[PDB]
């Protein structure tokens, strides 16, 4: 009695170039920007894509090495080939950099910028600065922290445009 | 230890069981 | 006369019988169409979590050599009239069962089923109230408390249901080996031409620090788990309408 | 940053950014999103007695964390 | 109908001890209901209860063990059937006794015998009891 | 004694089935008690476990007929009742004599299944 | 027109409760709404307080029997159906007079439950 993997039902798997074969010059870089097991882009066509990873931002174009990227809560840029650009902004995960011109992003959680409200960000950080100050312990603090951090950014992202 | 000292129907249903659990088990693996 | 009027009472039962299970029907073909969202939105999340964790192996060798903890994870529905989904979850359980099986199964039938029938081997179970929507924040519920049952665990199995298509709900199985065993396989697929198609995933995973690896392996830990809970949804769901369906022909024979 | 150091997990740190997220959303689009960040899990033995054990083994709420 | 309450516990073993094969003499009989009524039965499974009766009618327990310090209340003395017809037994002549040889023979029965068999494995020692259990039923 | 317990058990079993019938036939069979699936398990095993060939029903039946000694037929009621041959295919006790005709059975279909089995295995 | 009107409630009240237990007996006391379930809770007091000990079957029940006034009971009865007693036990409606004797037998529901959490407690 075997059992099939949960994978074997998924008929979209990762395409590897060998490193042994020629090289192929790529304008397009297909993006799949996931949410929570859900899909917002989908090898979609994208002329570049702008992440912010822990040690810092990166441009993703056509062509860029396979790489492992840690996100940060921060704004995710997707610019088509049109010239036309759709800005996210996302919580955490993880974005797949595969040489053959795939990236797959990965987040918690993925929203467009225009959703985000800049008056009720700047409110709840001041909500959350008279708690740090009160919090209880150390810990209590570590938490708050991580709050003003998102909020810090999320006002920064929209102030920025 | 001081047992040890001093001191067939029901067997072939007992083997008739054993070898028909033998091959539910064995079908199981492959 | 009485006699005549009891088959009138029990007819009148059987009549009502019928719409209160034909509301249900009702009520579970509103679910089914509001969940079916996930069919279009499904199948491209797990892509590279497919190269950090699969690996068909055989039945045997995986299970005869457990030196630690094996953690299942099966996932049941928590109200009944589902169909056969938790009788074959069990089987498929009853069928792995061991001297180093600890289970944590997922569901209040499936607490109710694994609770009785393994009572040294059961440990807790998870219980979610089906008010908001499978978020990430369950599935890391899941694995926190997996972690906790047996941190020194060979590997954290997830028994769930796939939703092939409205009338056909297979078993799917997640299995996560710990961060011991994935590492050293890591590290073969890497420098080794065996596993070629892991090769660059895992080099580039050796390049980077090790934190960002155990947040690696945590977060694709957590996707598997979220889609297992999903999926067992949707098949959940669309079992329940087809389920109630057999009722609704059986209280017609009647 | 510095939550590493107090033994939070990073799951758990990505729960509390994502709630943070859905928080700084419009009141029109927060109810889609807050859907998705809304604890509603709990872990449950049967007790002896016909009665079911809660377990404190892991927190639910991210103000317990 | 619609959790181990006391009137469901002592319930269960009302309907296991209304259970009879032949009729049952006064005393035995409401000497075992009263036993029964007031928890003396709580720690006993319901499949032993007819073979802890068994013991509490055609034997003595205390007597066997050394334990009886009663002076007139025992199952053996027939005679006080109607003694206890008359009095009842929540009086005080009858009470006391009659709660000392509940307890004596509680405490022996759950030590000696109920110990032994939530211990039987033996295919053979289990089929002995089952022999046992169903004819404490056809017995008392 | 021994024919008088296992007949009563039998009894016992089978008239608890009767009363989970109800249930299972409106709503399901997996709508019950984990305790009362092994009821039924072990009922339905009892029921076809009832039949027998009959030597005068060769036509009918098919099948040779069975002589079923008292003392196998208390011997195999018991056994069953006690759990011991819960692995046993149900289907294995239909249209069979003692429990040893029951044994023989199941192991033929062990052997068809494991035919059928390595047959699906090697189509791979 | 006071006990014209608290009648027709009750009958009322009674009526739903009869529907309302088909759905209990399909779909299980958790799925009725809000409202359904406090129909239900009050409805289940109104049939126990209905029952009565009478003074002639003292043998038969084992306690003294009750004579309840009419303006007691139609004062009873009003207060139940609009909820006045709903922190009240279920079974300190069953086998009493008015509403009087009802409180009495939630109070010493209460004591004796008291009592056996206190001897669970030492345990
Ligand atoms: O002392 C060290 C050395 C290296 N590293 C880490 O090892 C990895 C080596 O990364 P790489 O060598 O593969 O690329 P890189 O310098 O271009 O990396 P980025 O800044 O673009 O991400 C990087 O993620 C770096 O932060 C440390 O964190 N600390």
């Amino acid at each position: 009695h075997d059992l099939p993997e949960g994978f074997e039902f998924m008929e979209h798997k990762v395409v590897n170039k060998d490193i042994h074969a020629p090289h192929e010059n790529l304008e397009t870089l297909r993006l799949t920007l996931t949410r929570q097991d859900e899909f917002l882009l989908r090898e979609e066509p994208v002329k570049c894509v702008t992440v912010t990873g822990t040690n810092g931002e990166y441009g993703i174009y056509p062509g860029h090495a396979y790489k492992i990227v840690q996100l940060n809560p921060s704004p995710l840029t997707v610019e088509y080939t049109d010239g036309t650009t759709k800005k996210y902004f996302v919580s955490g995960g993880f974005a797949h950099i595969n040489n053959e011109g795939s990236c797959d992003v990965n987040t918690v959680e993925c929203t467009l910028l225009d959703d985000l409200d800049l008056a009720i960000a700047e409110k709840e950080l001041a909500a959350q600065q008279a708690a740090l100050g009160s919090a209880k312990d150390d810990k209590a603090k570590s938490v708050v922290e991580i709050r003003i951090s998102v909020i810090e950014a999320v006002i920064a992202a929209l102030k920025h445009h | 230890e001081a047992a040890e000292r001093n001191p067939t129907g029901d067997n072939a249903r007992d083997r008739l069981l054993k070898e028909v659990l033998a091959l539910q088990a064995r079908i199981n693996q492959r | 006369s009485g006699k005549l009027r009891l088959y009138k009472e029990k007819l009148e039962g059987y009549n009502r019988f019928y719409s209160i299970v034909k509301t249900i029907k009702m009520v579970t073909l509103a679910k089914y169409r509001a969940a079916q969202g996930r069919i279009r939105t499904r199948d491209f999340s797990l892509r590279y979590t497919e190269l950090a964790f699969s690996k068909p192996q055989a039945s045997r060798d995986a299970v005869v050599a457990a030196k630690n903890a094996l953690v299942y994870i099966p996932i049941t529905t928590n109200r009944g009239s589902c169909g056969a989904l938790n009788s074959n979850i069990v089987r498929c359980i009853d069928s792995v069962v061991s001297s180093k099986m600890v289970l944590m199964p997922v569901g209040k039938r499936g607490i109710d089923s694994f609770s009785k029938l393994y009572p040294d081997e059961f440990r807790y179970g998870i219980i979610n109230d089906m008010k908001e929507s499978m978020h990430f924040g369950y599935a890391t519920f899941v694995i926190e408390n997996a972690y906790e049952v047996s941190k020194d665990a060979d590997r954290y199995q997830v028994i769930f249901n796939r939703f092939v298509s409205a009338g056909v709900q297979r078993n799917a199985v997640y299995n996560i080996p710990s961060y011991e065993k994935w590492k050293e396989d890591l590290a073969d697929a890497a420098s080794s031409d065996n596993q070629k198609n892991r090769y660059l995933f895992a080099n580039a995973l050796q390049n980077e620090e090790e934190q960002l690896i155990r947040d690696f392996f945590d977060f694709h830990a957590a996707l598997a788990v979220l889609n297992a809970v999903g999926e067992n949804e949707l098949s959940e769901q669309a079992a329940r309408l087809v389920a109630v369906e057999g009722q609704l022909t059986n209280i017609s024979s009647l | 940053s510095s939550w590493r150091d107090h033994g939070i997990s990073y799951l758990k740190y990505l729960n509390v950014c994502t709630e943070t997220l859905h928080s700084t959303v419009k009141e029109s689009r927060r109810a889609k999103y807050e859907r998705w960040s809304k604890p509603c899990y709990t872990a449950q033995r049967p007790d002896g007695a016909g009665g079911q054990e809660t377990i404190d083994k892991v927190p639910i709420h991210t103000k317990d964390y | 109908a619609d959790v181990q309450t006391i009137p469901m516990i002592r319930g269960a073993r009302f309907v296991a001890l209304f259970n009879q094969k032949q009729p049952s003499y006064f005393m035995n009989a409401i000497v075992s209901l009263y036993a029964c009524l007031n928890g003396y039965l709580d720690d006993v499974k319901v499949q032993y209860v007819k073979f802890y009766e068994y013991l509490l009618v055609h034997r003595d327990l205390g007597i066997m063990y050394g334990t009886a310090k009663n002076k007139f209340f025992y199952m053996y003395v027939q005679e006080l059937n109607y003694l206890i017809r008359f009095f009842t037994l929540n009086s005080p002549i009858l009470h006391g006794e009659l709660e000392e040889m509940l307890k004596q023979h509680t405490h022996l029965f759950l030590q000696h015998y109920q110990s032994k068999m939530n211990a039987i494995k033996s295919e053979k020692d289990v089929k002995a009891l089952k022999n046992l259990l169903y004819s404490c039923k056809r017995a008392v | 004694v021994d024919h008088y317990n296992v007949a009563q058990d039998v009894v016992q079993m089978l008239t608890k089935y009767r009363e989970l019938q109800d249930i299972i036939a409106v709503l399901g069979i997996d709508e019950l008690s984990e305790e009362d699936k092994l009821i039924v398990d072990r009922a339905r095993k009892l029921v076809k476990f009832l039949s027998q060939p009959f030597q005068v029903a060769e036509v009918f039946t098919g099948m040779t007929g069975h002589y079923v000694q008292l003392d196998d037929t208390i011997d195999s009621f018991s056994g069953l009742l006690m759990g011991t041959y819960d692995q046993v295919p149900e289907m294995a006790f239909y249209m069979v004599g003692g429990i040893n005709s029951v044994l023989e059975k199941a192991k033929k279909m062990a052997e068809e299944a494991a035919e059928l089995e390595k047959m699906r295995r090697a189509r791979v």
